[PDB]
């Protein structure tokens, strides 16, 4: 446990409130919201809109989850 | 030939020896006390680094002072009585985990014991682990 | 210095930092924030087959071994 030292999470207990993914930034202090792959990120006042962006070869999930492919 | 020389650092503050003097037959040359070094001009002194310069010195962490030094632990460790060598305090002893291509091996640190975490991979090829759930993860590749 | 041959990873998520080693033609350890930015070159210079690479934590001094120059 000694080789994973213990530290503060910036995205505490709410994914920091981003939709999909929450990444610490550099420096260690704050942290950024992104979207997987076939997303589009529409940045917004004060907050990141993953918004789908899939292939027409790629299959959309029921909840906009990811997107997977056709087959 | 200066007629004979002398010490040139008896006058005051001729050469500007920072910190110490020494003579000789035909010329003088000052000297740095240990935790200073001569910089370029060959007359003063400054503070080594040794946090920065030799990192060695210290087993776990260094705290940098105007001539010496002072070693320091991080949390969790323990500084045993020889002024350096940090020990770790947790009761818990650690053990390597490897890989080979069909198989991730459990050794000791003094290899002492040796048994198989899993066996019949393909070609585990990376692995970590993670502290808060207890798991591992491979590339099988 | 591009990805042409990636090999070993490490994170620092205190600095929010992830090394990682190429041994390409021009081999080089770089960084990257955790959340893709502030690439940089840590390591370029007599260096050849990086194959290994890790950070201590207690000292924050990064390790790395090459394979060719066998240090
Ligand atoms: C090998 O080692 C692993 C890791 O230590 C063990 O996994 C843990 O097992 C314990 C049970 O012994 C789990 O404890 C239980 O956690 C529940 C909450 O977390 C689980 O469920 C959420 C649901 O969203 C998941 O997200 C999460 O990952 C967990 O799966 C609690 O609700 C449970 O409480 C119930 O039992 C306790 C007593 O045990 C009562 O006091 C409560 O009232 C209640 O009835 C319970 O505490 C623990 O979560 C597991 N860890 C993980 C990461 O899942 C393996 O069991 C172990 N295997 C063997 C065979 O040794
Ligand atoms: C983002 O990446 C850059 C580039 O790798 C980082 O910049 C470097 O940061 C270190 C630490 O501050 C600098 O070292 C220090 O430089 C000063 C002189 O400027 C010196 O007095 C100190 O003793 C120390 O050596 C380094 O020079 C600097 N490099 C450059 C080109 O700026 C930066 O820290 C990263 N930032 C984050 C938050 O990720
Ligand atoms: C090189 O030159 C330096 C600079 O003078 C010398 O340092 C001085 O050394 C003397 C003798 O050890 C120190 O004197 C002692 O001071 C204490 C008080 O701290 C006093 O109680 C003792 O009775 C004694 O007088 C002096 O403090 C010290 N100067 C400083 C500022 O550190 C050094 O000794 C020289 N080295 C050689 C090998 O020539
Ligand atoms: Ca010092
Ligand atoms: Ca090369
Ligand atoms: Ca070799």
């Amino acid at each position: 446990p000694y080789r994973q030292p213990i530290m503060s999470n910036p995205c505490g207990t709410n994914n920091g409130g981003c939709s999909h993914l929450c990444l610490i930034k550099a420096g260690g202090r704050g942290f950024t919201c992104a979207c997987p792959d076939d997303f589009q990120t529409v940045q917004l006042r004060d907050r990141t809109l993953c918004m789908p962006m899939c292939s027409s070869t790629q299959f959309l999930c029921g909840n906009n989850e990811k997107c997977i492919p056709i087959w | 030939e200066k007629g004979c020389g002398i010490n040139e650092c008896l006058d005051s503050s001729i050469s500007r020896c920072d910190h110490n003097c020494t003579d000789t037959i035909t010329s003088f040359y000052c000297s740095c006390l240990p935790g200073y070094k001569l910089m370029s001009d060959k007359r003063s002194c400054v503070d080594i680094d040794e946090c920065k310069e030799s990192p060695q010195l210290c087993s776990q962490k260094c705290e940098n002072v105007v001539g010496s030094y002072i070693c320091k632990c991080a949390p969790g460790y323990i500084r045993e009585p020889d002024g350096k060598s940090c020990r770790q305090n947790s009761n818990i002893e650690p053990y390597l985990i490897f890989s080979n291509r069909y198989y991730i091996r459990n050794l000791t640190t003094d290899g002492s014991s040796y048994s198989l975490i899993l066996q019949g991979l393909g070609n585990v090829v990376a692995l970590d682990f993670d502290r808060v759930e207890k798991r591992l993860y491979w590339i099988d590749a | 210095f591009c990805f042409e041959h990636p090999r070993g990873i490490v994170l620092h998520p205190q600095r929010g930092h992830v090394y990682w080693a190429d041994w390409g033609v021009h081999a080089y350890i770089g960084r990257i924030g955790m959340d893709g930015t502030n690439k940089s070159v840590i390591i370029s210079t007599k260096i050849e087959w990086p194959n290994a690479i890790t950070i201590d934590y207690t000292n924050d001094l990064l390790y790395w071994a090459d394979a060719h120059l066998g240090y």
